């Protein structure tokens, strides 16, 4: 097996290159943060030159970027989207309120963190985090994406 | 002669296998609207005329002023259907 | 009739607007809108608060026009206590109010223009806003949620060389603005989707609440900065423009207009800046310099009180409103006479605003209800607090 | 009305003129310059105020400038502070635990305003994005190592900033 | 200190905030003129290129 | 014929690159546009961007919801793409330069646009969704309406040539090329493609946030990008016939030797960039029609002028006998 | 058209019994009416010539434990004709309904709606009065003062039943309060 | 339509009740659909839940407590029916499908 | 060869053309200046030392100021 | 509670159901898993921040078996696999991992309590290899540890099981369904969430649990036959059962059994058609009088009908 293992190295890092360079978000725009990823996506910062591409339905969607707080009344419609992406899948959590409830962690109608619903793979600090930090928090996700060897852990499976 | 046919039908094989290749590889890895029947029939009746008109364009050559005359009369008859068309609203989708 | 159900879950009509529409083929009969989705319980969180620790929570209402809501919770403490403002701080709270109403209307406009399908306008303006956005940070450090006026005035004095680099901006924003305007005024399609579109009479914009360009498109003269004004407002020139026929295509005219004039007042503010002190003296509500609390017992006293206790208000209740970006946002304050608010009642403009939503899209298509959600300006912090 | 005038608009209707200057307009930007920023390699323009990651800070000589004076906790109006002290050995008073939890703050710089020896700050830091939740529950010795590693910044910002405040 | 972040001496220059006329555009007849004569002369050359073709 | 298949691969896989560099164009064009940049990270200047893309369509899992119709479901978007494909077997390039020299070509085209409806109809009501079903329904309607004006005018070219063949079209314009004389008849032919791919101003499929669901809201990985590949393959396609039909195809713009010197290719390759640019500086100016609107638009205003040009062209050419 | 004015104009021409409180300050003209005249005296000052208060700007409930009635409902109008403000209010208890005023301004509907779920006072001949705000099935008007800050459930996903479920709070850190009195 | 006035007395607020007892327990078998409870619970089961809370309330004697609890009780029901939120042995607020009770609680904890 | 494949620091040589060098840091990362007016007079970038792997957090304190324009020292005249 | 549990196998049907109630009773739980980070994702949800752990580790290698075992005192072993693949024989996934388990559990020294789940069946005389290599697996971890429990439970029924949604999937795509041994087999399934409060139960014990082996079945004894009767009902689909004497039912499962060890490439795992199971139904599976059931455990099993069904709705 000295060159089976270099085969599915490149095969790995072949799948890695193109799921890290096509990433094609579904915007779950609930509240302030929302507006600067809108940002990102404008001209200043064009998260479009990163190859990131907004999506309106799941089925088309890589990620999930849950910008904003999420109530309890939302929460059945967040796990739904989240049900109809297709794998393999990402969820970014962003901001305060997205990532523990932040403002109104302690109000009886806020769910404390989008991770009670959803698996999150990338938490972007902040209240809200600055355009510049959501594009910092992406980069961080195409370093988790690199590190998948799914061709090798199937080949062993 | 049909012999430019031929080469379209090993396109369309080739254009087929080419599809199903794209679409097989990655399992590896109550309401009645009128309106769209009456733009239907509307749809019919002018793809009719389009088709009597291929014959008509090609042979303008030959048929001379008569040929001319005896079109405009069938498109003055399907005007008047599609004028009362107009009239009567089937135009308007609002 | 079939009900369509329609609740984008993404900023293309913004966010949460959950839509339940019974339709007659494509015409729309009845808009039910759904709201709640954002419901936070901000009035129920306010009063386990301070006055001081409050105030954060009035950024995050309308997430659009963040210092508006700042300066109306402001306004309505200085009301309770009789806080005295100085000029300087005066000018500096109606500089930045006007570019939140630039910054504000930006959005609404290009954001509308892009569910119509019109793409260039959002990316142009967005770049604008990344200029005004740059201004919000110099002077409190955060982009969006400044936290900069206070009861008593704003929390830190202009950086220097600020108020240079707004004239820079002044000196070419009437170009953005005619940019905006001729890519979407002119055009044969922009005026067949928003004429004659929500159309609204006067009095039913009366009877609905309706306040802010929601009120002027139906040629009522009302804008509380005339009306009752505040701050240096009756210092400064602008006219008040007023629609004709009551439709989105005169709401659009008149927050172009309204752009127009925010950068006539940001002008005047710039050049009638007068010097002196930012935050009110009466030691009572204004934190002490760093230097005086590390040096004078009585102001460290003070400083110890005031970040733990807060100030108390005596015990009232009053009805303050100003003209936000989005219409009249009004705060009842509730005060007990202790240091943290007793009641803290927020009136929304699109609160009133969506709730015409039934009246204003009925027998219109269904591709004419994101039109008439684009000219409402709803953003559902808000509305659903 | 008159002949020229209707004659004017029909063929303004059919010629499609006012779409002339949409697109004309449209292709001016094309051959400009364009203001997206290089990121990672370009930055974003900040101010020494901006309120980012916090860092507990130090003396020159090495000891803490925190006095567990509580003044932070109790200000803050996220509650995101949570803070235990005690007499230290040499009689000091020092916190023995100052938690920040990332999740709950909003960033407000309300703690570095309160505090009376300028020991909690909130740096220029921006990116600071985490794959879990835990890491994001900053206590004591994380703030005091932002600190440690945003010393020669923050002095100079608080340097600037001290003719303001 | 006792330097404030404001107006130089005599104040900024003014700025515009009106909207900006622009006059660019052919006229009605012209372009009609114009569509008029390319089809008149191009359908006679059209006949031409038919009689060469023939 | 066991040539044929390397002539018919050397067809199809350059338009398959032709077609990812295209959605490449469009997206530069339209950043350009909006002063960004666009895709320019994956790969020197983005152009890896589409390989990835592509790579990343494969890999994605198919989902092939729990409708009842699974065969259909999958077959929509395969039949939009060979019907897509199967376009370019009549379109020449140079002289001599074309796959199939069909003599009845035009109406070849007329009866491939006419079947390309299938796939979208098929699509919406074997997604088991009534939004995908109501906007298949739509935008099935606008194609049909559309139509009709694209027939009326390939019926004035042909009273202009007198013969269905493609390469007979383009050498009758060696005297004057069409779009000189049919002028307007060129501007409502590439506004009747816009309608007719679903493009802007006409794109509702890309309305979504005007609550109006595409016909593929339904569909990941390959079928969704079968769908994609077949329209901007059909936008190449129409900009190909613009080309042909009103610009002359391959012959250069003036008959002098100094033109004559580049290739035909060069020329017909060009005239196509054009067109395709015009597609993207459209999206990039204007707003979208409501559907009504369109709709209005389809019947009362191109049919009725369509048929007055095919009298007028007629008429003229009988009279002072011009006739090919 | 100043607030003196209306206070002097008010006492002289309203009916005496619909008045209870009047309250003439900078901080707003007050009247305060019983609940069975409310809905009367709003239509007055709507269709009076002198008074002409045709906006209402919003209806708002105050929560007083220590009263037999504890809730207050404050109704803030506004006169666009005259450029003046006006604020009526009525008390309540937990079990006595009062007047709608949808038929007088339509903007009342959510308003009252709101009312309702925050606080649970009822309103006679209200077309469809719903809770409007808070999620669906939720027991208490989470505006009284009784009712806790962080309520009484949370929702989570579970994967056994492969949905969002409502269980009882469990807080990691609890709400801590700070007595500064 | 409307939210009716206070009932005048207990023959109104009574009869009101009945129509709520109807009208909710006519709508049993709509909710046995939205659950799927054909397997987990007979129809008549729920309707005795329904009267037994009705029963328990039985000792009110003030008509406009009793229309505040009718009020309360249809949008209890408009909840369950038109937004239903499914768990497993539950529906809303009503649970579907040798020592004495001082050992037990003590076993248990020590807050009662 | 990290240009072909990299698009993000093609980028970045290209626009490093003709600018000057201001100073290098502790990792090797090298910091560049225009002195132009293009985007607001705005051109200062990091070249950093990996030409794969480079991650916005490894530029040090001393040079995060002057590369966000928050400070006008560069990271040499802080440390000193 | 303050266990510390590592949890073996549990990315996968019994795992989070397991997961669950040893996250409701408060203990902190360690989930070892050897692929991808994705396969532990779906458990990070259940218990509060930071008391689920996944942790990647390799089967064939012990430094990295004793490190997701180092901080634990309760180890439960949910490994095991029902079809062969190129690298793991049966015995290599059902008996020697379990035994490699136990004896890096034995030097540790810190488990409180070991607890190896097996199969109903499991037994020397059968005709199954699985069930073979688990008896002996069962034999070597009481042996390695006999104060270590044991449980057997039937085919579990729930969302992910590997027995009503194969069938469905197969009837939705022929039309019909087969019967292996002319639908005559007895069996008693069980609900998977019955399965984890089990094994929950035997950890909060006194300690009776300990060097016994329980038997777990669901309250009712089915047929094949009348177990595919209910998901019919509940699939609201057509009855088509088509026999399948058992030579022809080996035909069509030999080819995958004879070429797993010969290519040396990967295969689709055996859904209806598995050469071992189809083995294992040639006689009756069921709880033995003199075991121990779910009583004894002082819990009762949930019928098949209704809820652990639900499952089947989306499937019409
Ligand atoms: C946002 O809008 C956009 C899309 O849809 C929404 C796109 O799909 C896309 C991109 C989609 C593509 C580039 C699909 C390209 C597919 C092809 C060119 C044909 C196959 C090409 C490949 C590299 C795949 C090769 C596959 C094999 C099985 C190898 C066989 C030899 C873009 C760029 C986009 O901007
Ligand atoms: N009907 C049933 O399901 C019944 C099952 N049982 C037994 O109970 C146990 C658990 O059942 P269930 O959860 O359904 O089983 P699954 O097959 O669904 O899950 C098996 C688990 O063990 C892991 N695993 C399997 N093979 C290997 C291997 N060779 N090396 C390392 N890890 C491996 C898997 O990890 P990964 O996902 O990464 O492969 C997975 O976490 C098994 O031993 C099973 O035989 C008992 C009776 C009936
Ligand atoms: S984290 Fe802050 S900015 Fe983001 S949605 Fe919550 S309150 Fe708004
Ligand atoms: S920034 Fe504000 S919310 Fe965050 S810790 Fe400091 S005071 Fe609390
Ligand atoms: S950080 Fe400052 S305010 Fe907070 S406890 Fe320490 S000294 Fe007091």
């Amino acid at each position: 097996s000295k060159a089976a293992e270099f085969v599915i190295s490149k095969v790995d890092d072949l799948m890695n290159w193109a799921r890290t360079g096509s990433i094609w978000p579904m915007t779950f725009g609930l509240a302030c943060c929302a507006v600067e990823m809108m940002h990102t996506g404008a001209a200043r910062y064009d998260l479009d030159r990163f190859g990131i591409i907004f999506r309106p339905s799941p089925r088309q969607s890589d990620c999930m970027i849950v910008a904003g707080t999420l109530t309890n009344k939302m929460a059945p419609a967040l796990r739904k989207v989240y049900d109809q992406m297709p794998e393999p899948r990402w969820v970014i959590s962003m901001g305060s309120c997205a990532n523990g409830g932040g403002y109104y962690h302690y109000s009886y109608s806020v769910v404390r963190g989008c991770d009670r619903i959803v698996p999150v793979d990338i938490y972007v600090p902040g209240c809200p985090p600055t355009a510049e930090a959501l594009l910092y928090g992406l980069l961080q996700l195409q370093k988790k994406i690199n590190r998948r060897k799914d061709f090798l852990h199937w080949w062993n499976k | 002669m049909m012999l430019e046919f031929a080469p379209i039908f090993i396109y369309l094989v080739i254009s087929l296998l080419v599809s199903l290749i794209l679409l097989g590889v990655p399992f590896l890895f109550s309401r009645f609207d009128i309106r769209f029947y009456l733009v239907s029939i509307l749809f019919l009746i002018f793809d009719l005329e389009v088709t009597f008109f291929f014959p008509w364009a090609v042979s303008l050559n030959k048929i001379d002023l008569f040929g001319f005359w005896s079109m405009m009369a069938f498109l003055f008859i399907l005007t008047i259907g599609f004028l009362y068309e107009w009239k009567r609203g089937a135009l308007d989708w609002e | 009739n079939f009900t369509l159900n329609f609740g984008p879950q993404h900023p293309a009509a913004h966010g949460v607007l959950r839509l339940v529409l019974e339709m007659n083929g494509e015409v729309v009969e009845r808009a039910e809108p759904h709201i709640g989705l954002l419901h936070r319980g901000t009035e129920k969180l306010i009063e386990y608060k301070t006055y001081l620790q409050a105030l954060p929570y009035f950024d995050r209402l309308d997430y659009v026009s963040m210092m508006a809501q700042e300066h109306a919770y402001s306004l309505a403490v200085e009301k309770l206590l009789n806080c005295e403002v100085p000029l300087r701080a005066q000018y500096i709270r109606v500089l930045f109010c006007e570019i939140t109403r630039i910054l504000n209307h930006l959005l609404a406009l290009t954001t509308h223009a892009m569910d119509v399908g019109a793409l260039t306008p959002f990316l142009w303006a967005f770049e604008e806003r990344e200029k005004l956005l740059e201004f919000y940070e110099r002077v409190s450090g955060a982009r969006m949620h400044a936290s900069f006026i206070r009861p008593g005035g704003v929390a830190q004095d202009l950086p220097l060389g600020l108020c240079r680099d707004i004239d820079s901006f002044t000196q070419q924003f009437a170009s953005r603005i005619d940019e905006l305007e001729e890519m979407l005024t002119g055009n044969r399609i922009w005026k067949q989707r928003l004429v004659d579109i929500g159309t609204v009479t006067a009095q039913q914009a009366k009877d609905w609440g309706f306040s802010g360009v929601m009120l002027r498109g139906s040629g009522v003269c009302w804008d509380l900065r005339r009306a009752a004004p505040y701050d240096v407002y009756d210092q400064l020139d602008f006219d008040v423009p007023v629609g004709t026929r009551g439709d989105c295509y005169d709401r659009y005219c008149i927050r172009i207009e309204e752009m127009r004039q925010s950068l006539r007042i940001i002008v005047q503010c710039l050049n009638q800046m007068p010097s002196g002190m930012i935050k009110a003296d009466d030691r009572k509500l204004c934190p002490p310099s760093r230097c005086r609390m590390k040096l004078s017992m009585e102001s460290l006293i003070h400083h110890f009180e005031l970040y733990t206790e807060g100030f108390s208000v005596p015990a009232s209740s009053t009805y303050t409103a100003v003209e936000a970006p989005k219409g009249e946002f009004g705060v009842f304050l509730v005060s007990n006479g202790s240091n943290r608010p007793y009641r803290c009642k927020i009136r929304a403009p699109g609160f009133a605003h969506l709730q015409g939503l039934d009246f204003m899209s009925k027998h219109h298509m269904l591709a004419d209800v994101v039109t008439i959600i684009g000219t409402q300006d709803i953003v559902f912090g808000e509305v659903d607090r | 009305k008159d002949w020229n005038t209707v004659f004017e608009r029909s063929i303004n209707t059919l010629f499609l003129t006012e779409m002339v200057r949409g697109l004309s307009l449209t292709l001016k930007y094309f051959f400009d310059p364009k203001v997206t920023i290089n990121y990672p390699f370009e930055k974003g323009p900040l101010s020494p105020r901006f309120r980012g990651e916090h860092a507990l800070r130090r003396y020159p000589t090495g000891e803490e400038r925190c006095i567990a004076c509580k003044l932070c906790e109790a200000v803050c109006p996220a509650q995101a502070i949570t803070i235990e002290a005690e007499e230290r050995e040499d009689g000091s008073r020092r916190t023995t635990r100052y938690d920040i939890d990332m999740t709950k703050c909003i960033y407000c710089g309300f703690c570095q305003e309160a505090c009376p020896v300028d020991a909690i700050v909130e740096g220029p830091n921006f990116e600071f994005a985490t794959e879990t939740h835990e890491e994001l529950l900053y206590d004591k010795e994380k703030l005091l190592e932002n600190g440690d590693r945003w010393e020669t910044e923050i002095a100079e910002n608080l340097r600037s900033e001290s003719l303001y405040r | 200190p006792l330097l404030q972040d404001g107006p130089p001496p005599g104040g900024f220059a003014p700025v515009r905030y009106a909207r900006r006329i622009s006059n660019t555009g052919p006229s009605a007849m012209a372009m009609f003129l114009a569509v008029s004569g390319a089809f008149a002369w191009g359908m006679y050359q059209v006949g031409q290129g038919n009689k060469i073709r023939r | 014929y066991i040539a044929v298949p390397a002539e018919i691969l050397g067809i199809i896989l350059p338009l398959l690159l032709g077609v990812a560099f295209l959605v490449l164009a469009e997206r530069k064009v339209m950043a350009f546009v909006q002063r960004r940049k666009g895709p320019d990270v994956v790969g020197s200047f983005g152009l890896l961007q589409p390989l990835a893309d592509g790579l990343k369509l494969i890999l994605k899992e198919p989902i092939s919801p729990s409708s009842a119709n699974f065969f259909l479901f999958r077959m929509a978007p395969v039949a939009t793409f060979m019907l897509s494909l199967v376009a370019w077997a009549v379109v020449p390039f140079d002289y001599g330069m074309v796959l199939s020299d069909l003599n009845i070509g035009l109406l070849y085209l007329f009866a491939i646009s006419s079947l390309g409806v299938y796939g979208i109809i098929i699509a919406g009501r074997s997604s088991n969704s009534k939004y995908a079903f109501l906007g298949a329904l739509r935008s099935a309607a606008q194609m049909v309406s559309y139509e009709v004006s694209i027939g009326l005018i390939l019926i004035t070219v042909l009273i202009c040539v007198g013969s269905c063949n493609l390469s007979e079209i383009v050498m009758a314009q060696k005297q004057i090329w069409f779009g000189i004389p049919l002028f307007p008849v060129l501007v409502m032919f590439f506004i009747s493609c816009l309608a007719e791919t679903n493009r802007a101003p006409f794109d509702l499929p890309e309305a979504e946030a005007e609550l109006v669901a595409g016909y593929n809201v339904e569909y990941s990985s390959m079928g969704f990008a079968l769908f994609f590949l077949g329209e901007y393959a059909n936008m190449i396609l129409m900009s190909g016939l613009c080309t042909l039909f009103f610009l002359g195809g391959w012959l250069p713009i003036l008959d002098l030797p100094i033109f004559k010197k580049i290739p035909g290719s060069i020329w017909f390759s060009i005239k196509v960039l054009f067109f395709l640019f015009l597609y993207i500086w459209v999206r990039a100016a204007f707003p979208r029609y409501r559907y009504d609107q369109l709709m209005g638009l389809g019947w009362k205003v191109f049919l009725p002028l369509s048929l007055a040009w095919v009298v007028s062209v007629s008429g003229l050419l009988v009279t002072f006998q011009w006739l090919p | 058209m100043d607030n003196q004015f209306i206070f002097k104009y008010s006492w002289e021409t309203l009916p005496k019994k619909w008045v209870k409180k009047m309250e003439r300050s900078e901080h707003g003209n007050r009247f305060d009416t019983n609940t069975d005249y409310l809905f009367q005296l709003l239509c007055f000052l709507k269709l009076h010539t002198y008074t002409r208060v045709q906006v209402l700007i919003d209806i708002c409930g105050v929560d007083y434990p220590s009263r037999k009635r504890r809730f207050e409902v404050v109704y803030n109008l506004l006169s666009t004709r005259y450029n003046s403000r006006i604020r009526v209010q009525t008390s309540a208890d937990e079990v006595t309904r009062i007047s709608s005023v949808v038929s007088l301004f339509p903007s009342a509907g959510w308003w009252e709606r709101e009312v309702w779920d925050m606080f649970g006072v009822s309103f006679i001949n209200h077309p469809d009065l719903r809770r409007i705000l808070t999620d669906y099935g939720f027991e208490g008007h989470p505006l009284r003062k009784d009712f806790p800050l962080s309520g009484y459930v949370q929702v989570r996903y579970d994967d056994p039943e492969k949905r969002v479920v409502s269980e009882p709070i469990e807080m990691t850190q609890e709400f801590r309060y700070f007595d500064f009195a | 339509i409307g939210v009716p006035p206070n009932s005048a007395n207990l023959t109104e607020a009574r009869r009101r009740v009945f129509d709520f007892f109807r009208a909710a327990c006519r709508s049993i078998p709509t909710i046995m659909d939205i659950y799927n409870l054909q397997d987990v619970v007979a129809p008549s089961q729920l309707r005795y839940a329904i009267s037994a809370q009705i029963r328990n309330n039985a000792h009110i004697t003030d008509p406009k407590v009793i229309d505040l609890l009718i009020f309360k009780g249809m949008e209890e029901l408009t909840d369950i029916v038109d937004h239903a939120k499914q768990r497993h042995h539950i529906i809303g607020q009503y649970v579907v499908g040798g020592k004495t009770d001082f050992l037990k609680n003590f076993y248990t904890s020590n807050y009662f | 060869m990290r240009c072909l494949p990299d698009g993000n620091l093609l980028q970045t040589k290209i626009h490093n053309i003709g600018a000057t060098l201001v100073g290098v840091d502790k990792f090797g990362n090298k910091y560049y200046q225009k002195l132009g007016d293009t985007q607001y007079g705005r051109h200062r970038w990091v070249e950093y030392a990996s030409k794969d792997r480079y991650n916005a957090s490894q530029v040090p304190a001393e040079w995060h100021g002057w590369l966000h324009f928050i400070t006008d020292h560069t990271g040499d005249e802080l440390l000193s | 509670s303050g266990i510390v549990a590592t949890v073996f196998g549990a990315t996968g049907f019994l795992g989070r159901y397991l997961v669950q109630q040893l996250a409701k009773m408060g203990s902190q739980v360690l989930v070892p898993f050897r692929g991808s980070e994705d396969s532990p994702r779906h458990l990070k949800l259940m218990g509060d921040l930071g008391q689920v752990v996944p942790m990647k580790f390799d089967p064939r290698d012990e430094d990295s078996i004793k490190a997701v075992m180092a901080k634990a005192n309760v180890v439960i072993n949910l490994i095991g696999r029902e079809y062969e693949t190129r690298n793991f024989s049966f015995e290599d996934a059902n008996h020697h991992i379990a035994e490699k388990l136990a004896l890096v559990a034995k030097e540790h020294g810190g488990i409180m309590r070991y607890i190896q789940v097996s199969c109903l069946g499991a037994s020397v005389s059968s005709p199954s290899r699985m069930l073979r290599a688990k008896a002996a697996a069962e034999e070597a971890v009481l042996n390695a540890l006999p104060e270590a429990t044991i449980m057997r439970p039937a085919t579990m029924i729930g969302t992910e099981d590997r027995i009503l949604n194969p069938w469905s999937m197969f009837v939705k795509k022929y039309g019909f369904l087969p019967l292996i041994g002319g639908g005559t087999t007895k069996f008693q399934p069980v609900y998977v969430v019955d399965v984890a409060a089990a094994i929950v139960a035997a950890l909060k014990d006194d300690g009776s649990s300990m060097g016994k082996t329980y038997e777990l079945g669901g309250p009712d004894v089915f047929t094949t036959h009348e177990l595919a009767e209910i998901m019919y009902d509940m699939i609201r689909e057509w009855p088509r059962y088509v026999k399948l004497p058992f030579p022809i039912a080996k035909a069509m499962a030999a080819p995958r059994d004879f070429m797993v060890n010969k290519v040396p490439f990967p295969l689709p795992s055996p859904q209806i058609f598995n050469l071992d199971q189809i083995n294992a139904l040639t006689t009756d599976t069921l709880v033995s009088d003199n075991a121990l059931k779910f009583q004894d455990l002082d819990l009762v099993p949930h019928k098949l009908k209704g809820y652990p069904v639900e499952f089947l709705i989306q499937y019409r």
